[PDB]
């Protein structure tokens, strides 16, 4: 009598019942836990979601084809995890975290649950440490600090992935630099995107000398609906790495329309009740897991963190709807960009009355709040006035200063791509108009006299650049300083 | 009694006992676990098996994995000992600061004073917010609601109130964070360090904290707001004190009970809520209420979503 | 081996196997009929008994009719003998020139190219046309879109295209109806004779025709793109060359799988769509492409139902 084979038993193991549309239905597997990665014989992996009775509903991370009735599953042990570590950045990857950029292997030493719950009370402090996109309308309006979650949201082709992308150019700075404090690195995850526009997003990234300190997560329209329904998980739990380990993290969700989507799919293919436009009842909690996880750590956590940007995408400008306020509602503010004002020109196209920071000037350097504090809600009376001023008759004093200024202003915050601005420099320019010292400059030379002013004192105050960039603020003295500049120049510019 | 689960989807765990079941609303406690992982009874199935709402993540959760019945819902610390803590859904600090030496517990779920403990006294709580003192000013032990779409400033308002009404006042306040930012809760609980009206020294603190927030699973969320409401009663109730409850955001214990609907077998009612949505705040906002006992000032900020207000 | 039909309603089609269960995208043939009637398997249903979409009329069909596995997917005739042909879905010619000798036949299911695979040189197409040079230029070997609500010009546009890009050009250009109009075909068919670029006497015939139209089941509508997909690959892998490939219409191809959805047992998603609209559409847009091994200028005609851009 010879020893049975007990490498198949139902408890460790189980048989595909059924298959289709990437969910496999498993008889026994009853020591599985839910979230456990599960085996095919195929080597697909896949996720256990459904507990139930008399089978297990298993999610496919892959293709479904070479699944079939009867196959083998095996249990792993682990609830899902991605490799995670230093080791990724330079790197493009898929939602598992393999290498797809023809690169080789990842050599990476740590690994991380997908699903960690976010950080509790404790473990923070209040986010203060200003995160640079370099955009003058963003790092003056609507700032960012290290920690903070700030939604990027609009129709198609209004310049969304465009913000995460001169952002993620900006670190570079700080990068190359030698405060070790300052670092950013950074995280792109694409969700639903074509492949071919990934590909040209990092060839940018990497012209850029940017690649060297990003991850790319890659889940794209022909991956799984799991797959891209993890990605998002799987980048924050590489951003968490650094978050936790004294380092600074950004993150871009790229974008959380089509995760939604393939969540969406992957629910109801599962059997789970539809919800409202179809979604699951859950689709809040969906991203509200996910981006609780970009916090600032305190300093007996090691003072990192992970900073979010999720995009979302509206349709008819709507970011009214249901899904858009959803998100509105878990982030520290939102940048909303609108197809009119890209049009007439106000490109980056952000509705000042409709974006908000959720962390305001606490996320500025002390020099940006001096130039930029009362802008905002500035910047939305003017933009009333201008409308209900409309029929141009008899105006005060008052309010035709208050166009003056708001038309100058509008002029100072439009800005092209890949060139993200250094603080001062920003700082430098916003001066100009806030002070006043344009509102009789014609507005359709503001541009031109931005960019020789600019050129000006780069070339030939680099020291008065350097103090406010170094000292964070503008001292009397360099008031003093920049006022000259900015009167005598203005005047040439003018001759 | 011992029971075993026997089904796991998200937030709602199937157990099936062999002897007693557990009423419905009893806290059930998961054996095998590292942190406390209760289940809340919410429907007996049939069959010696009930459906359950997880308190906590259902992430490693086995099928045959043991459960034991407590004997009550859900029971907290209640009293001064509350103060200047915080406390998540089940009544467990998340501040770090030890055990919560309370010589009484209760239940969060409670019947509603009856009609005949009302109080109709209504007095004048002035703001110093022009807006709301000059159109629509607050009342003394009255029930208070903050409406508005996402970020349109409810939180910055319940702050304002908390800086203006709450700083000075005479009696204790309870604070909820439901389904909100963890960066919100942090944010408060360090600014009211720094005002002193809650102090991790001595015995003078005025507020009780209790939270569960957007990081946590729509079990904890929807069970959460009656936790700090619990809080709130007995200050009400065994002090007969004047009590500020401050609540952000009640939206999101409806959103919660919506997030498990499904998986609890309800046909959905319009826009995708559950059938029971206004019994289920019936009972919850009845208890939010002062009494001939005791008054509770109660301001709760409400989400709008989609910005409709129908 | 061979299989039982089970079940029939529309294009699904269930069907039991004894032994040798069919994987999921091989091609069933039924037997006892005069013309091929493939079915491609979609699901294994449990029981031995797999799911399938028809590729043509299932009229007449009986339950207990005998099925027999081919052993792979649906495999059509590419490379050069497929110039100056129409096929149908299948790769079956339907312009009475007899068979089509190739060497090669290939599946029509295939992974798309790998991230590796992907080209980032951009460079203008110019067309000709005025608002489109002008505003949003074409790119060579890219991915252009004509969106239209019913009678707006989306097919006048394709034709002009074809007239201004493919006229001088030194490749293959491939042609796919997808559920459009037949006389349509026919237009085009004898407009390229008349023009010479398909001659039906030399070798020198430069399209390849592939349709599908809206006299098909939906499951042949499903499936052609996937067909004349299959043929501009080998065009553009197994010549290296630039491909020209033209579809009229691709909304078809998802409002096609809409119709089988249901009757696949899917819960609907919004407006009723089937719920793997979104991964459907990826695994099949992402096979059109350029590669570094070749390049595709693909013009694909895109209906707008009831004018509703979203
Ligand atoms: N500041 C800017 N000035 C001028 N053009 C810009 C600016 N930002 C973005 N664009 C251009 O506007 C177009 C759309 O930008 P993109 O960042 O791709 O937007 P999107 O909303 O992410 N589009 P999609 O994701 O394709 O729906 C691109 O051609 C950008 O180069
Ligand atoms: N460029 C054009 N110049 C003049 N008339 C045009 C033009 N394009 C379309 N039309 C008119 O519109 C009709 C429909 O054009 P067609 O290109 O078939 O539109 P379509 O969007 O493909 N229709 P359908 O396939 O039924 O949704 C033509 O027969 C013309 O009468
Ligand atoms: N009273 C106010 N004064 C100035 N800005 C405000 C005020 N209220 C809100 N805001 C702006 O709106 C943002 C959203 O306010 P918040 O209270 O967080 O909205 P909600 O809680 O309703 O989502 C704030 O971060 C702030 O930038
Ligand atoms: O004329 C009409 C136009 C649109 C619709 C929408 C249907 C619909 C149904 C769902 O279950 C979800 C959804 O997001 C949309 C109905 C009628
Ligand atoms: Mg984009
Ligand atoms: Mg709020
Ligand atoms: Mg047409």
């Amino acid at each position: 009598i010879l020893g049975a084979d007990t490498s198949v038993d139902l408890e460790e193991t189980g048989r595909v019942l059924s298959i289709g549309d990437g969910i496999a239905r498993v008889h026994g597997l009853r020591n599985v836990q839910a979230e456990e990665m599960v085996e095919f014989s195929s080597g697909l992996k896949g996720m256990s979601l459904n507990l139930e009775p008399d089978n297990v509903g298993v999610v496919v991370f892959g293709n479904d084809k070479l699944i079939k009735e009867g196959d083998i599953v095996k249990r792993t042990g682990a609830i899902v995890d991605v490799p995670v570590g230093e080791e990724l950045l330079g790197r493009v990857v898929d939602a598992l975290g393999n290498a797809i950029d023809g690169k080789g292997p990842i050599g990476s030493k740590a690994r991380r649950r997908v699903g960690l719950k976010a950080p509790g009370i404790i473990p923070r402090i209040s986010v203060r440490e200003p995160m640079q996109t370099g955009i003058k309308a963003v790092d003056s309006l609507v700032p960012i600090g290290r920690g903070q979650r700030e939604l990027i949201i609009g129709d198609r082709q209004t310049g969304k992935t465009s913000i995460a992308i001169d952002t993620i150019i900006n670190q570079k700075r700080f990068n190359d630099g030698t405060d070790e404090k300052k670092k950013l690195y950074c995280i792109y995850v694409a969700i639903g995107q074509k492949r071919s526009t990934v590909a040209q997003l990092v060839k940018r990234l990497t012209d850029a000398d940017a690649m060297k300190y990003t991850i790319v997560v890659s889940a794209t329209a022909s991956d799984a609906a799991p797959l891209q329904y993890l990605a998002p998980y799987s980048g924050c739990s590489m951003g968490e790495y650094f978050r936790d380990n004294g380092k600074h993290a950004l993150i871009i969700y790229d974008d959380l329309s089509k995760q939604a989507v393939a969540y969406r799919q992957m629910s109801l293919l599962l059997r789970r009740p539809p919800g409202r436009e179809a979604y699951p009842g859950d689709v809040f909690y969906l991203h509200s897991r996910l981006l609780e996880r970009a916090a600032k750590m305190n300093d007996a956590f090691g003072g990192g963190s992970l900073t979010a940007l999720p995009v979302i995408e509206t349709q008819a400008g709507d970011v009214s709807a249901y899904i858009p306020t959803n998100v509105i509602s878990i982030t520290d503010g939102q940048i909303f960009l609108e197809t009119e004002l890209f049009y007439k020109g106000i490109r980056p196209a952000i509705n000042v009355g409709l974006s908000v920071s959720r962390v305001g000037s606490a996320a500025q350097t002390r020099a940006m709040k001096q130039v930029a504090g009362t802008m905002k809600l500035e910047l939305a009376q003017y933009r009333e006035v201008a409308a209900f001023a409309q029929f141009g008759s008899d105006l005060d004093a008052a309010t035709q200063q208050l166009l003056s200024r708001g038309v100058r202003l509008t002029e100072l915050l439009k800005q092209g791509q890949y060139s993200p601005m250094a603080i001062e420099e920003q700082v430098a320019v916003i001066y100009a108009g806030v002070r006043g010292y344009l509102d009789k400059l014609e507005p359709s030379k503001i541009t031109k006299f931005e960019n020789a002013f600019l050129s000006h004192v780069i070339s030939q105050h680099q020291a008065l650049l350097s103090k406010i960039r170094t000292d964070g603020k503008i001292s009397e003295e360099s008031d003093a300083k920049l006022k000259e500049i900015v009167t005598n120049f203005l005047a040439g510019f003018e001759a | 009694t011992t029971g075993r689960i026997v089904a796991v989807i998200g937030a709602v765990v199937d157990v099936q006992f062999d002897e007693g079941l557990p009423p419905i609303l009893n806290a059930l406690e998961v054996q095998g676990r590292e942190t406390r992982l209760v289940l809340e009874v919410a429907q007996h199935l049939g069959e010696s098996t009930v459906r359950t709402i997880a308190m906590d993540g259902t992430e490693g959760l086995v099928r045959g994995q043991k459960v034991l019945d407590s004997g009550a819902p859900i029971r907290i610390p209640v009293g001064p000992e509350t103060l200047g803590r915080i406390m998540n859904v089940i009544g467990e600090p998340i501040d770090e600061r030890g055990p919560i030496k309370t010589k009484q517990f209760a239940a969060i779920h409670a019947e509603a004073p009856e009609f005949v403990e009302m109080s109709v006294e209504q007095e004048i709580l002035v703001t110093g917010i022009k807006v709301v003192d000059l159109l629509a000013p607050y009342a003394k032990g009255g029930k208070i609601g903050l409406f508005g779409g996402a970020g349109v400033g409810k939180t910055v308002l319940i702050m304002e109130l908390i800086n203006n009404v709450a700083k000075a006042h005479g009696g204790y306040s309870v604070f909820a964070g439901v389904g909100e930012r963890t960066r919100e809760g942090n944010d408060l609980y360090h600014e009211m360090i720094e005002s002193g009206v809650i102090n991790l020294k001595d015995a003078t603190s005025k507020v009780a904290l209790v939270y569960g927030q957007m990081n946590e699973p729509p079990g904890a969320r929807a069970r959460v707001a009656l936790t700090g409401l619990t809080v709130a009663e007995y200050f009400r109730d065994q002090e007969g004190q004047d009590v500020l409850l401050f609540i952000d955001n009640i939206f999101r214990f409806t959103q919660a009970g919506s997030e498990v609907s499904a998986l609890l077998g309800r046909i959905p009612s319009a826009v995708g809520y559950q059938p029971t949505l206004a019994t289920d705040m019936g009972t919850m906002q009845e208890r939010i209420t002062t009494t001939k006992k005791g008054s509770i000032t109660s301001v709760q900020a409400i989400y709008v979503p989609a910005d409709d207000l129908t």
